[PDB]
């Protein structure tokens, strides 16, 4: 489980940076996403945008 | 580059100059000239220590003192 | 750009951000001979995009806080 779990990651991060947050939202309803079947790349996107969201909440409550 | 409009003593006592230094710094927080509104403010109190130190200055600053301009979102008079 | 205040939003930001990162991304390829699509480019490129990202919004979000006290303090004079 080291491939699969190393070819995630830059899946997920050429997801991150290849796309702003809204060319995702309507890629992901029209199949086109970049690695729509690798559910490994996808689901670490999944996690990752979930830490994004985490700190984005943190530091909002920070300041 | 404000040197060209706001020095030759006679050139301030003019009623346009106010106008030209309101454009000026609206046109460059804009227009991208003055990216920083911690920049324009230093474009403010330098311009206005230059046109103080100056023969004919005091007319120039009291037209510019009711112009409009917005800096850190909030809208004000120099 | 963040630290000097060019960015007054958020979205302004982002789409900075984005796009000078796509705009990168091709150029210093182009400049390095590295196909801008590689695979191997785009590993160590875009590795860790998530720490940059939490980084750069952190590094934003004082600005913004600071520039929400200068603002409300010019406001609450006018």
């Amino acid at each position: 489980e080291q491939r699969a779990r190393d070819l995630a990651d830059e899946r997920s991060n050429e997801i991150i940076r290849k796309l702003t947050p809204e060319q995702r939202r309507e890629a992901l309803n029209n199949g086109t996403l970049l690695y729509q079947d690798d559910p490994y790349a996808m689901e670490a996107l999944r996690v990752k945008t979930g830490r994004n969201a985490a700190y984005l909440v943190d530091d909002d409550v920070m300041q | 580059e404000l040197n060209g409009v706001l020095q030759d003593p006679d050139m301030l006592r003019r009623p346009d100059s106010a106008d030209f230094f309101e454009k000026y710094i609206d046109n460059g927080l804009v227009t991208g000239a003055i990216p920083s509104d911690a920049q324009a403010t230093q474009l403010i109190s330098q311009a206005f220590s230059d046109a103080s130190s100056r023969a004919g200055g005091a007319d120039f600053l009291m037209r510019v003192g009711d112009k409009k301009v917005t800096l850190n979102g909030a809208t004000t008079t120099y | 750009k963040i630290k000097e205040g060019v960015f007054r939003t958020r979205e302004e930001m982002e789409e900075y951000r984005h796009s000078r990162l796509q705009e990168g991304a091709k150029v210093y390829a182009e400049q390095f001979g590295i196909d801008p699509e590689d695979v191997d480019y785009q590993r160590g490129f875009n590795g860790d995009i998530t720490e940059r990202n939490i980084s750069l919004y952190g590094a934003h979000d004082n600005f913004l806080s600071q520039q929400a006290q200068k603002g409300a303090i010019m406001n609450s004079r006018v």
